[PDB]
């Protein structure tokens, strides 16, 4: 899991979290930790970061 | 009656439908009506 | 520029929208099928929507978790929307959802709201029969009426001259 | 059909996925008929080789698997192939002591009344639990 | 066949009332329709006045659950449409536009009566599931 906050977004906040499931998706703090994105790999996410 | 403009007729009865609830209506009507809108 | 001349329309960047808009008011894959809606996996749930199979479909959607009905019927109206050519399939699919999970769908605080989609979706192919019937109607006639409606013999002089 | 599933159907299905739903039954089936009782057993290994392929889930997994090791387990024909699924299961880097534990002391339980065949096998899959995670020494 | 469409020809030289009851005549059957109209109907008075009686009776009753005579109506015009329009009857034209008063009021019927087709096939359906 990993977070990154003010950074130019029209989202002020954003949530990555890796799902072991092949899936990593972004969640916004602001509401509620809502799903808002989320990307496909091929097999399990172990990690995942944002610049 | 109805199984005895008309769009406005059949409207009211599709309201009806729905008021009666998918519970309230029988099976033995519900077969006739079937035939008379097709 | 000419101050006389009129200033020309143009759109530019701006967005489009409809009335419509309502977003801001054995054999079976039913395990695969929970699968990819509770985790959005668009690449799996796609092979189970591949499935032709009417009776599959059926079996596939009587035994899915009510609660997850309901987030499938969402994303159809989505991945019809993105596609207008996979309405067919894809009405049987919300179909079978619609007569088996009815009693829950029934029991929900809202629906238009989720549902929104759908409904758009679904008001938009109604929009056309009234036309398609009228171009059936002269297509139907134009057909109707038309269903209804060297060397053996050269003689050459030169050849005969020759032999 | 569930000994040669997963060798000689799977890799010839179009869509292997389709049988999972019979899989995931079979490996749920509970019956009174004891000749069913070992229908898990077989249908674990067909339902590995879907979740391997595709990346596909069985819910609480380990708890269903803790549930499936019983002393009938130690007699039937078939402990061979189970055992082998139970090194690649349990070789996974994200296990708890005490989820590795209870594996441990339930099967050395079971190998009190078992055939000396299942003893032979148990006595060394012990041992690479045991390196496996040291915490276990206690 | 052969004896009522040589009735239906003699009424309609006759300007019989009976033109209808020809017309309504269950021995008819649509290759017949078709061979009547194309070899038959060869003057524009006799086409003017099967059309008159036709529309007429369709106007008074849309929705007659008899297929016969929408049957001719539709083979009439599809095959004699250029014969139809060029008619210069006044009368023949204010026939056409109350026959199209009614048919286009069905057209509004159509649509609202689908979904209610619909809204009925799963409770029927939802009523077989619950048996089962």
């Amino acid at each position: 899991l990993d977070y990154v906050e003010n950074f130019d977004s029209p989202m002020q906040s954003a949530l990555i979290a890796s799902s072991l499931d092949g899936h990593v998706k972004v969640f916004d703090p602001l509401d509620n930790f809502q799903v808002k994105f989320g990307w496909k790999f091929s097999g399990p996410v172990l990690s995942c970061a944002v610049s | 009656f109805i199984t005895s403009q008309s769009t406005q007729l059949f409207q009211l009865l599709s309201l009806v439908l729905d008021s009666i609830g998918l519970f309230s209506l029988e099976g033995a009507l519900l077969e006739n009506l079937t035939l008379y809108i097709d | 520029k000419d101050l006389a001349s009129a200033t020309n329309y143009v759109e530019g960047n701006a967005r489009v929208t409809s009335g419509d808009n309502f977003k801001h008011v054995t054999g079976t894959v039913t395990v695969i099928l929970s699968q990819a809606l509770q985790s959005n996996d668009h690449s799996l749930l796609e092979t189970v929507l591949n499935n032709r199979d009417e009776r599959v479909i059926r079996d596939t959607i009587f035994r899915l978790k009510p609660a997850l009905a309901v987030i499938l019927l969402e994303r159809l109206a989505e991945r019809i929307a993105r596609q207008t050519h996979r309405q067919g399939p894809l009405n049987v699919w919300v179909k079978w959802c619609l007569i088996i999970h009815g009693g829950y769908l029934v029991s929900i605080p809202n629906l238009m709201s989720t549902l929104s989609s759908l409904h758009s979706t679904l008001k938009r192919r109604s929009d056309l029969l009234p036309r398609l019937l009228a171009l059936d109607a002269r297509l139907d006639c134009t057909i109707n009426k038309f269903k209804t409606l060297e060397d053996d013999v050269e003689y050459n002089e030169e050849l005969d001259d020759a032999g | 059909i569930l000994l040669i599933l997963h060798k000689r159907i799977i890799p010839h299905f179009h869509t292997p996925t389709k049988l999972m739903d019979f899989l995931t039954d079979s490996y749920n089936l509970q019956s009174s008929n004891k000749n069913a009782g070992v229908v898990p057993i077989l249908a674990l290994n067909g339902l590995f080789e879907l979740m391997k392929r595709f990346n596909l889930e069985y819910p609480n997994f380990y708890m269903k698997l803790y549930q499936i090791i019983n002393p009938d387990l130690m007699h039937v024909k078939y402990r061979a192939r189970f055992f082998r699924l139970m090194d690649v299961f349990l070789s996974s880097t994200h296990l708890s002591a005490h989820l590795v534990a209870s594996f441990i002391k339930k099967l050395a339980r079971l190998t009190l009344e078992s055939p000396p065949s299942a003893i032979v096998t148990v006595i060394p899959f012990i041992y690479n639990l045991i390196r496996k995670h040291p915490n276990c020494m206690i | 066949q052969v004896e009522i469409a040589n009735i239906l020809s003699s009424h309609l030289e006759a300007n019989s009332t009976e033109i209808l009851d020809d017309l309504m005549s269950g021995s008819w059957t649509e290759p017949e329709i078709k061979k009547f109209i194309l070899t038959k109907i060869n003057t524009v008075d006799h086409l003017s006045k099967i059309f008159l009686t036709i529309s007429k009776s369709i106007t008074q009753n849309p929705w007659n659950e008899e297929n016969l005579l929408p049957l001719w109506l539709k083979w009439l015009l599809t095959l004699k449409s250029g014969e139809l329009n060029s008619i210069k009857d006044k009368h023949t034209k204010k026939n056409c536009k109350h026959l199209k008063s009614a048919l286009r009021s069905s057209e509004e019927i159509l649509p609202v009566l689908l979904g209610i087709q619909g809204r009925l096939e799963m409770l029927r359906r939802q009523a077989k599931l619950r048996e089962d």
